RNA sequence: UGGCUUGUGGCAGUCAAGCGUUCAUAGCGACAUUGCUUUUUGAUUCUUCGAUGUCGGCUCUUCCUAUCAUACCGAAGCAGA
RNA sequence: UAGAGUUAAGGUGCCGGAAUACACGCUCAUCAACAAAAGGUGUUAGUUCAUCUAGACAGCCGGACGGUGGCCAUGGAAGUCGGAAUCCGCUAAGGAGUGUGUAACAACUCACCGGCCGAAUGAACUAGCCCUGAAAAUGGAUGGCGCCAAGCGUGUUACCUAU
RNA sequence: CCAGCAUCAGUUUUGGUGGCAGGAUAAACCCAUAGGAAUGUAGCUUGCCUCGGUAAGUAUUAUAGCCUGUGGGAAUACUGC
């Protein structure tokens, strides 16, 4: 497994949100087809709503380091089947979204602009 | 390599040279634990350790299962596996008498195929087997032991293999369920 | 005479278009095939099975080589991205001794005295170096004559070193 | 030069250049030339006849147990006094190291005219043969070849 | 001079005593069934000098005696080494017999001195070598106690020894309790 | 006659493209070869003229399994059979 | 023609005289004791390279998405026939697809890829010991005893050796 | 009378052990001193996570590679005794 894929992927990823503000994890605990990309059409423009393997984002989001701190006590909240979600599309609009088709099986917090949310 | 196995209160672990005892409520189980060179006989305290100098494909298998079968004596001896299989049967009614009464040291299986005759196996050790609640189709094996236990599977399932007549057809046949 | 016995050669040449009482008929049917047109052009890649040893490569084997390795490059083409040769020819009559036998015959035989290989098979050279069956093919996705020369080998006797060319 | 394998088994090839050497069974070695003509006698018999540098004191004890003449059954043993002076005398050559000195250098005379014998007779060596013998020459470990440093103990042994 | 076949390989054993009875000494070993030959259970099975295949049904009217028993082995085993063709050869024979058991009680050239190879160790050697003693078992022999006896009256061998012994070892303590 | 080779050739491994309903190997197998082997069927005067008398069968004196049938086992494009 | 002095060709576990020696090493199958096409998770070493904390690899665990039955062979073709375009999608992954399944839908699984875990793993290329291919008839019948080193290579040493 | 073999005393020839030396040479079983390059082990201190350890400083506890300069060691292939 190539690394010269990985280091531009956790760069990338350093990139994207060092441009955006907030997060928030997603919660994907047992889906059912259809209800993928119900989330994903609400909302459409710049959100960060793909997958992508863990270790690699994980690498992305201690090696951050935007000002002084990277993205402190992120940890706790991405370990198993998980998500992001930020980018440039206006901020409220994104967040509550994901919480609208996922209420079946609902998603998780995240900070958002660090400050901590749970 | 070396490697470490611990005992915990009410297990007494003791080996004394290839000879291994693993003490419990169920019953105290012997076996023998010694490959070329590999020393077992190194009881420090709680702690028995392998120990060996060498290595090698072949080598390193000893190296490791004398390590193993001390957990699952121990595992054995205080809690009790369960090996799982099944009696089945196409149309005539397969019937068992079990360990207790008439069973001194033997189980029994007749009515295998269209049998008036008898396929009869002695059993192991000190092997508890269970047999129905009311009635089942399962028999499971418990015991004292790991070996002797799942021993009582093998007895069962080899006496009575489908042979004479066809296994793919006849469905009469005591398969294994799982491990 | 299997091919085992139409190994090697204390049959010593003789093969000229002056100096013969007429040849009998070969089995070969085709020299090069898959392309004809591309030797080195389309296939910078070659395998030649050449040869250890110093043998006759008899006609026998040399049609049967060659015409297993046709049937079966139809599949992927009849003329697909090789060029399987025929080389070094049969110009050498092949001299098999018998019918022979001393006393008690026809008219007599004889075996010693008429020793004379009374021209019946014919068989070609494929001495140290030289190679009939060289497999000009391509270079990358579609290689299939490494392969076709296990089914070179098999229907040739000896022991051919496979070098690639 | 010395001699290595035995009288039989020699091709007319081999039989022409061993002609003058005048050299019957094994062992027993004569004192050849050395100019450009050395070269195409140890080409041909080089697996007959093997050869080496040796010492002055290596060809001393030879000349001495191993002191023939051509006539006469030897009075005094070969001292220097037993050449020159004595009671007749043979040719003139002084010491047994005036000898050695003569024909390891040039080779002004041959030994028929210091009045020996053309061959001489030597012995096996002691500490052996073995694999240095038939199997190769010099390079390898074998007897024939030019053995330079090696011939010394061995002809202060067939002597 | 007396020694003792127990506890390493027979052809290790049958060789050194070959040298010894070579003039006309007079050697008897004393036990065959517990050497070990090599060989498998498999290909060292059908054709072995036991009965199987071979060497028991090997006879003609004037023709060959082996033998079923891991007693015989040792006894055929040195006409085998030192034929009865020489005259010193047939006398040399003559000069060993073997035992089955050890009727000796007393302690000879045994384990602790005993001539050089003999008590060869399997780690990195060694799978598969069978014993003489399990070997000769479905080939005719039985009647262990007569044989496997044999043991039972070494033993009786050994007690003769531990007394008296017994008695001059408590002294020999006392000795040096002194 | 015996020896030798396996010529003339038998058997198997097997290159496995074809063709059998789809489908290289249920089966059928273009094209043939490599090792083994000594059976179809013979090449050779090597070893033999003070004997080298034949075939089918009766009768009675062996050993091996390149295996028809009896003990034991497994699989199919075989419903029990 | 004879007794000594020295050694070749070649031997020393034993029949039957001489090391049950010394040093290093793969391997222990009794290898040693014939055999090709054609083939292999025994078992060891060297060289080059994909691959690696920029989270290698396995097992276990998931997302199996919207456009959508993309398009077209054809009687029908359905991701799932043949052949080409070669994406959008949501831009932390799902290709216009790794394998199964029904004429086919009906049905199912997944490389690609996700999530736990946390260190050297894997392709080639070259060499060696092994290992598979190998059937016949009188009593060991590929040694008598038998040997796991008393086999063999490489390096060394001692003893024996033709009139 | 040749070969085997012969009292008793003295000596040669050929090879080795053991002690010693020359040709000719200096590595060693193991040999000085000064300056610069290097980097191993014990002990102490400081920082951080965790109950098990690790990183940095340590020339200021103790010791070394390899080169350069100066100075000092040095029995043996061959050959003889």
């Amino acid at each position: 497994g190539i690394r010269e894929k990985k280091a531009e992927y956790f760069a990338k990823l350093r990139e994207y949100l060092e441009e955006y503000k907030s997060l928030f994890v997603v919660g994907v605990d047992n889906v059912s087809s259809q209800q993928m990309h119900e989330v994903r059409k609400e909302l459409r423009g710049r959100a960060v709503v793909l997958m992508g393997k863990n270790t690699m984002v994980r690498r992305a989001i201690r090696g951050f380091l935007s000002d002084l701190p990277d993205f402190e006590k992120l940890l706790p909240f991405v370990k198993g089947y998980v998500g992001f979600v930020f980018t440039n599309e206006p901020l409220t609009e994104i967040k509550n979204v994901i919480v609208s088709n996922r209420v079946a099986a609902p998603a998780r917090a995240g900070a958002v602009a660090p400050e901590d949310i749970w | 390599t070396e490697q470490q196995i611990e005992v915990p209160e009410g297990v007494t672990v003791s080996i004394k040279s290839r000879i291994v005892k693993v003490v419990g409520p169920r019953g105290t189980l012997t076996k023998n634990l010694k490959h070329i060179d590999v020393t077992f006989t190194k009881v420090n305290n709680q702690l028995i350790k392998v120990a060996v100098h060498n290595g090698g494909r072949k080598h390193v298998a000893a190296l490791r299962t004398v390590k193993s079968l001390v957990d699952n004596m121990i595992t054995g001896v205080t809690k009790g596996y369960k090996y799982k299989m099944r009696y089945v049967y196409a149309h005539f009614p397969i019937n068992v008498n079990i360990v207790e009464k008439d069973g001194a040291k033997f189980i029994e299986v007749r009515n295998f195929l269209g049998d008036k005759k008898i396929r009869n196996v002695p059993v192991r050790d000190g092997v508890t087997i269970e047999f129905s609640t009311n009635v089942k189709d399962e028999i499971v094996l418990s015991g004292n032991s790991v070996e002797d236990v799942s021993q009582n599977a093998a007895d069962l399932q080899q006496i009575c293999r489908v042979r004479n007549k066809d296994i793919r057809k006849f469905l009469d046949g005591i398969y294994v369920s799982h491990k | 005479r299997p091919a085992r016995c139409y190994r090697y050669q204390k049959n010593k040449p003789y093969p000229k278009s002056r100096y013969n009482r007429a040849v009998p008929d070969s089995k070969i049917r085709i020299y090069d095939l898959g392309k004809k047109k591309a030797t080195v052009d389309e296939f910078p890649l070659c395998v030649h099975l050449v040869s250890n040893e110093l043998e006759q490569l008899s006609s026998e084997a040399l049609e049967a080589a060659r015409i297993c390795a046709n049937k079966y490059m139809t599949t992927v083409s009849g003329r697909d991205a090789f060029h399987l040769r025929v080389r070094v020819h049969p110009f050498h009559v092949l001299r098999i001794n018998k019918m022979l036998s001393c006393a008690g015959a026809d008219r007599l035989q004889q075996g010693m005295r008429g020793a004379w290989g009374k021209p019946h098979g014919l068989a070609a050279r494929v001495d140290i170096g030289q190679i009939i069956f060289s497999v000009r093919t391509k270079d990358s996705n579609k290689d299939v004559v490494v392969e076709g020369l296990r089914r070179a080998r098999y229907k040739f006797p000896g022991q051919q070193k496979i070098i690639l060319s | 030069v010395v001699r290595i394998k035995g009288i039989n088994k020699i091709p007319p090839k081999p039989r022409k250049v061993l002609q003058l050497l005048r050299l019957t069974r094994i062992n027993s070695g004569t004192f050849v030339k050395v100019t450009k003509a050395t070269l195409e006698l140890l080409k041909l018999i080089e697996p007959y006849v093997a050869y080496g540098y040796p010492s002055y004191s290596t060809i001393r004890q030879l000349v001495y147990k191993r002191g023939f003449g051509k006539i006469n059954k030897q009075r005094v043993p070969l001292s220097d006094n037993a050449i020159i002076e004595a009671n007749l005398g043979k040719y003139g050559i002084l010491s047994i190291d005036d000898l050695i000195h003569e024909i390891i250098t040039v080779g002004p005379h041959f030994k028929q005219a210091n009045n020996f014998l053309w061959p001489f007779k030597l012995s096996n060596p002691s500490g052996g043969w073995g694999v240095p013998r038939k199997f190769k020459h010099f390079i390898q470990g074998g007897s024939f070849g030019n053995r330079e440093e090696f011939i010394n103990k061995l002809v202060k042994s067939m002597n | 001079v007396v020694i003792d076949g127990k506890g390493h390989l027979v052809g290790r054993l049958a060789s050194v005593v070959a040298k010894q009875l070579l003039n006309g000494q007079k050697i008897v070993v004393v036990r065959a069934e517990e050497l070990n030959i090599s060989g498998e259970f498999f290909r060292n099975k059908l054709k072995y000098h036991d009965f199987l295949r071979k060497a028991t049904a090997f006879n003609k009217t004037r023709g060959p005696f082996h033998f079923r028993a891991p007693s015989r082995i040792f006894y055929k085993a040195l006409r085998g080494m030192v034929s009865h063709k020489t005259a010193r050869g047939k006398a040399a024979l003559e000069r060993l017999k073997v035992f089955e058991g050890i009727p000796p009680p007393y302690d000879k050239k045994k384990r602790v001195v005993v001539p050089q190879a003999l008590r060869v160790l399997r780690l990195k050697p060694g799978r598969k070598y069978t014993t003489l003693g399990k070997l000769s078992t479905s080939v005719g022999w039985k009647a262990a106690a007569a044989a496997a006896a044999a043991a039972a009256a070494a033993a009786a061998a050994a007690a003769a020894a531990a007394a008296a012994a017994a008695a001059a070892a408590a002294a020999a303590a006392a000795a040096a309790a002194a």
